[PDB]
């Protein structure tokens, strides 16, 4: 959605001073769009976030990308640019990933110095795992806590951020003067005490027949506005065998689920009136 | 017996079966491999409630030296025990289990028990010690759980037994034995490690197929204490790639899609060549990782 690319905005312009075209995650490469837009992995646009402008080649150049400034309010005034796809940059990337006020308890351990490699061992179990902040009143509730506790000379393995990581950087935090070694990572080989945790209200689109596994085909359709195809009432399945006449005889319905067990909304938050 | 070279132990987040494995009179015979047990396999054990492999033994309760005992079964044109293979081991290991004592082996060395060496004349092709401070004196016996215990045998044991039967392909590798204790930020540091020694000397990287085997013969000479080998595939730009800035060609993969996205791993090397990557978790198998190693780095 639009609250992911300003999350994204702000990331990359409050954490970097400089203004330069990195690159935008905007596509319009493959002929095959018709005018609409495309993704690569489980994203249906559904936002206005590539304007139109008029170019000589617009047809050539097939990379959009908007720019950041060193202002820490850009609250979508972004320079818009259309660029080539032959250039040769190093890695720069993502994957997807698929009691104390204001949070859980949290496990001292005291008298047992271990290092943050023994402590992500042994702490973590099937519901435990490192203990990371994403408030500041927790922080200062774990500041006390560790001046109540063992004292400001200690040093505790935190993992510190804004939102909680997950599972699938040797961070560490005193007790005095906790703002200046908020992220300051040393050699974390040390013996310490750490915490621990159309239709109507309905539109179709349709794409080239080319075909791929289901692991991939759930990125296929998904790379442009919408979903799998999911059956809610019969005239659903009365379109769907109406439009089936130009396509094969095979077609990815898109739902899964493990064997020997039970459907679960269809992987699209639709409820089950019928089969 | 699981020997942690073809076996990941890690935090553990289709069914698995076990088998013995022989690999034609290694120095490791009787391995621990796991794999689906689906296919079909041989069985010929089964538990319920002196000539050998063309050679010839003889045991002698007597309480003497070695010498003494050398001296003694020689009379009858006869050699003192010089293991050199597994089956050996094992046979002569299972004979003093059923005697109920340790007996003596025979060996002797030459400069201050620092080269070891049988009294038969063939090149070293098996290694089972027992520990690394142990070696007080030059002389060495077999204990109960079958390994090999060095002390002094100028003693007197309940019985005696005695038998009858560098520059490489446009490379230059090197050998480090010193003691180290860096246990962090290991993925940085080798490139500047070596390049400090001499100009154009990058990390050992595989281009051929007869660098394997001429590493593997020269591993198996100072083996005391070295069991592992170590690589130099870390975590490269979200990969399992090498340190300097080039493409992997020969890959080294155990099996199935590795997706280890750790700062570090244990890309091993093991007796026959099977490649293996081994996820750590805890930072206690360094020893093995610096002091008494391969760090070897090409020069080309």
């Amino acid at each position: 959605h639009v609250d992911e690319i300003k999350e994204f905005l702000h990331f990359l312009t409050d954490q970097f001073s400089g203004q330069h075209w990195l690159w935008i995650g905007l596509n319009k490469r493959s002929p095959d769009l018709q005018g609409s837009w495309q993704w690569s992995d489980r994203t249906p646009v559904s936002t206005i976030i590539m304007p139109n402008e008029f170019q000589q080649d617009y047809d050539i150049r097939d990379c959009a990308a908007v720019k950041v400034f060193h202002r820490p309010w850009r609250r979508g005034w972004h320079f818009y640019d259309d660029r080539e796809f032959i250039y040769l940059r190093p890695f720069a990337c993502d994957t997807k990933l698929e009691l104390i006020i204001e949070g859980s308890e949290y496990w001292f351990v005291a008298d047992l110095h271990l290092n943050y490699e023994e402590a992500v061992l042994y702490c973590a179990s099937n519901h435990s795992f490192l203990a990371t902040i994403t408030s500041f009143v927790g922080l200062k509730a774990i500041k006390n806590k560790i001046a109540n506790i063992s004292g400001d000379g200690q040093k505790w393995w935190i993992r510190i951020s804004e939102w909680p990581i997950d599972d699938h950087e040797c961070l560490y935090m005193s007790a005095k003067t906790w703002l200046i070694d908020l992220g300051k990572p040393t050699d974390c080989s040390t013996k310490l005490p750490f915490i621990c945790e159309p239709f109507q209200n309905k539109c179709f689109l349709k794409i080239k027949p080319v075909s791929l596994t289901f692991s991939q085909a759930s990125d296929t359709c998904h790379s442009y506005g919408g979903t799998l195809p999911s059956v809610l009432s019969q005239i659903e399945q009365d379109f769907i065998t109406s439009l089936l006449p130009d396509m094969e005889a095979t077609l990815w319905i898109g739902l899964r689920w493990t064997a020997y067990e039970k459907i679960n909304k269809w992987t699209d938050n639709r409820e089950l009136t019928y089969s | 017996n699981f020997h942690p070279l073809l076996v990941s132990g890690r935090l553990r987040i289709r069914y698995h079966c076990a088998l013995i494995l022989n690999l034609q009179k290694s120095p490791f015979t009787g391995t621990w491999n796991f794999t689906s047990c689906s296919e079909r396999h041989f069985v010929s054990l089964c538990q319920k409630y002196v000539k050998y492999l063309n050679n010839l033994y003889k045991i002698i309760p007597k309480t003497l030296t070695w010498h003494s005992a050398k001296r003694e079964c020689l009379k009858s044109n006869m050699q003192l025990v010089s293991i050199t293979d597994p089956y050996q081991q094992a046979f002569l290991s299972v004979q003093a289990l059923l005697h109920n004592s340790s007996l003596w082996i025979g060996l002797f060395s030459q400069d201050d028990e620092l080269n070891f060496g049988w009294s038969d004349g063939k090149r070293l092709h098996f290694s089972r010690w027992a520990e690394t401070n142990g070696q007080l004196e030059d002389c060495v016996v077999l204990d109960t759980d079958g390994f090999w215990k060095t002390v002094d045998c100028n003693d007197n044991q309940p019985g005696a037994i005695c038998y009858y039967s560098i520059p490489f392909q446009n490379c230059c590798y090197n050998f480090i034995i010193t003691k180290n204790r860096h246990m962090a930020t290991t993925q940085d540091e080798v490139h500047t490690k070596c390049q400090k020694l001499n100009p154009k000397s990058h990390i050992l990287s595989i281009r051929d197929e007869k660098e394997n085997n001429f590493v593997l013969e020269q591993l198996l000479y100072f083996n005391y204490m070295a069991s592992w080998v170590m690589l130099g595939i870390t975590y490269r730009n979200k990969s399992l790639m090498w340190f300097d800035k080039t493409p992997l060609s020969y890959t080294h993969w155990r099996a199935g899609r590795p997706t280890i996205k750790n700062e570090k791993f244990l890309a091993g090397l093991s007796t026959d060549g099977f490649w293996d990557i081994q996820t750590f978790k805890v930072i206690e198998e360094a020893v093995y990782f610096h002091q008494h190693s391969i760090l070897a780095c090409k020069i080309e």
